[PDB]
């Protein structure tokens, strides 16, 4: 069982309202654990989770010097590329960057990734190899350039293979209690009449954790791959997940069809039919 | 390159009078990020709604959520009201108790 | 802990 350490980072221009707004948000797996926001009265990074206490205010500080910096390195990012691609100054514009790594149950490194966006599409990326770049278009191509005359790849290497997959390990010791439990999906199946003596089916899953889970409806031993409709997987305001699929069905033959519920959390998998 | 917000409305628990629940609106898959997003109690603004879960998907499009602490009522209506420039007027989603 | 960023 894999974890992971994201950062999820984003840039935003807004040109007659005074400087970018500016946004750092990280996650442990699927729960957020940490957030910066230049628009908040007290610009400075904040714990999102409550095992987050563990950290001194030396951490805190840090990370927040560090968010700052990261700010003023966009502010200056949004500059180079309205320029490299010849834009007005008029416009709103956006630089993403997505960032982190993700461990084996044993804490070894799998995976590192940075990848960056400008305006929602790819602009740079570090590749697997965690040594080269790749870019998406003639103006990506300068960073490039730029990045690899200043070993920056060499620089970045060493966060995802060091300090990344460390403070990963830490988090997960810290809020094991949290980060480590399993929530057990709680189910059941609505009913709604339609036109043409037609029935639909709702399944829903409530109260699980983690956020990854199966729903299926089945008709006879076999799964429903038509006329299912469903919503992402989404999260409930208090660190669990939600899930619905539904399914079409004749008018009078609802009891042929059953939904399945497949989680970390169950032993067994749930069987579930609508109960008129 | 716009995209435009897919809004959800859902309590965490099944819905029963007099009992404490949250409410929730995520709004997915936007761009650009610029947007606003207003939970409502029959028709008028609740206060102090928390933002909490922002992230993006593999194509860079925007994901939030909004959510608050509330008691439903028989008679209580609930709605989420988002502003965004993919949308030429704002758009109300209500929350439906029955779904 | 984030990265600190490198300017593009």
């Amino acid at each position: 069982g894999p974890h992971s350490l994201r950062y999820f980072v984003t840039a935003v221009s807004r040109p007659g309202l005074g400087e970018p707004r500016y946004m750092e948000v990280g996650y442990v797996d699927d729960t957020e654990f940490v957030r910066f926001d230049s628009d908040a009265e007290n610009p400075r990074y904040e714990p999102r989770a409550r095992w987050m206490e563990q950290e001194g205010p030396e951490y805190w500080e840090r990370e927040t010097q560090k968010a700052k910096g990261n700010e003023q390195s966009f502010r200056v990012d949004l500059r180079t590329l309205l320029g490299c691609y010849n834009q007005s100054k008029g416009g709103s514009h956006t630089i993403q960057v997505i960032s982190g790594c993700e461990v084996g149950s044993d804490g070894r490194l799998l995976r590192g990734y940075q990848q960056y966006a400008y305006d929602g599409c790819d602009y740079i990326a570090l590749n697997e190899d965690l040594k080269t770049w790749t870019a998406a278009d003639m103006c990506a191509l300068i960073t490039k350039h730029k990045w690899e005359q200043a070993g920056e790849a060499e620089r970045l290497r060493a966060y995802l293979e060091g300090t990344c997959v460390e403070w990963l390990r830490r988090y997960l010791k810290n809020g094991n209690a949290t980060l480590l439990r399993t929530d057990s999906p709680k189910a059941h199946v609505t009913h709604h009449s339609r036109p043409e003596d037609k029935v639909t089916l709702r399944c829903w899953a409530l109260g699980f954790y983690p956020a990854d889970i199966t729903l299926t409806w089945q008709l006879n031993g076999e799964e429903l791959i038509q006329d299912m409709e469903l919503v992402e997987t989404r999260p409930a305001g208090d660190g669990t997940f939600q899930k619905w699929a539904s399914v079409v069905v004749p008018l009078g033959k609802e009891q042929y069809y059953t939904c399945h519920v497949y989680h970390q959390g169950l032993p067994e998998p749930l069987t579930l039919r609508w109960e008129p | 390159i716009q995209k435009t917000p897919q809004i959800q409305v859902y309590s965490r628990h099944p819905p029963e009078n007099g009992k404490p629940n949250i409410l929730n609106c995520y709004v997915t898959q936007f761009h650009p990020p610029h947007i606003e997003i207003q939970m409502l109690k029959n028709g008028k603004k609740i206060p102090k709604v928390e933002m909490s879960d922002m992230s993006f998907s593999k194509d860079w499009s925007f994901y939030i959520l909004a959510h608050t602490e509330f008691t439903p009522t028989e008679t209580d209506t609930y709605a989420c009201r988002v502003k965004h420039d993919s949308m030429a007027e704002p758009k109300t989603v209500y929350w439906d108790r029955d779904m | 802990a984030v990265y600190n960023f490198a300017t593009m």
